């Protein structure tokens, strides 16, 4: 998860990691991913198992 | 062994109910405890509210939560509350609690001054006070 | 925690571990206790 989108020692190799056919995430992307776990459907799924 | 003079019992209607009613007896009487508890357990297990809590604390609002396997079973009981009319020979069904569906996470009872004087709670509350 | 291998693990790391595990268990335990205390059996809190 690429930080504040500035020059990090982790961000500078992100484009490189993606050349492997692999996905790094903006914080907004990862927040969307996580907020996707509070949808009624997966809230109910958590209650089962 | 001598009969009491000829006795008639008369049971009071709505309008008389008061917060904390019957609760002095609930402390001191085994017989009364068993009545109130049988009833409280019935309401908690099937509709997710305590008739005792309502009599004791007379809350303004009370919200029932349908979370988890215990909460869905309670929600069914709220949905399965129907009107059994028989029109044209065949049976027809009508939902008390129009708001409560397969997607409802909660339902809220409201009242201006306290749920103990909303008739759906008043009636059982008064009934128990008397039966106890 | 950066530049802290096995042999460097000391006060910061033991504290970090308290934040990021032991006190999350504690936090969950507290809201468990508070719900149960009020007989709240049908409003689970989802822990992400």
């Amino acid at each position: 998860t690429r930080g504040t989108g500035l020059m990090s020692a982790n961000n500078i190799i992100a484009e490189g990691i993606e050349k492997m056919g692999v996905r790094t995430f903006s914080q907004k992307e990862m927040a969307f991913n996580l907020l996707g776990l509070l949808t009624p459907e997966v809230v109910e799924l958590c209650q089962k198992s | 062994e001598i009969e009491q003079p000829v006795t008639t019992f008369v049971f009071t209607g709505q309008g008389s109910q008061e917060q904390g009613m019957g609760m002095d007896l609930y402390k001191t009487s085994k017989a009364a405890q068993d009545v109130w508890n049988r009833a409280d357990n019935h309401f908690k297990d099937t509709y997710g509210f305590s008739i005792l809590d309502i009599v004791i604390n007379n809350p303004v609002n009370l919200t029932i939560h349908f979370g988890g396997e215990k909460g869905k079973r309670i929600r069914e009981n709220y949905s399965a509350m129907i009107f059994e009319t028989i029109v044209d020979g065949k049976l027809k069904t009508e939902k008390i609690f129009k708001e409560i569906n397969e997607h409802s996470t909660s339902y809220t009872f409201r009242s201006e001054k306290g749920l103990l004087s909303a008739t759906q709670f008043t009636q059982p509350a008064l009934t128990l006070m008397e039966k106890a | 925690e950066q530049g802290i291998e096995l042999e460097h693990i000391d006060s910061k790391s033991e504290f970090a571990h308290r934040i990021m595990l032991t006190n999350i268990l504690r936090m969950m335990g507290c809201v468990k206790k508070q719900k149960s205390a009020r007989g709240i059996e049908t409003r689970p809190a989802q822990v992400i």
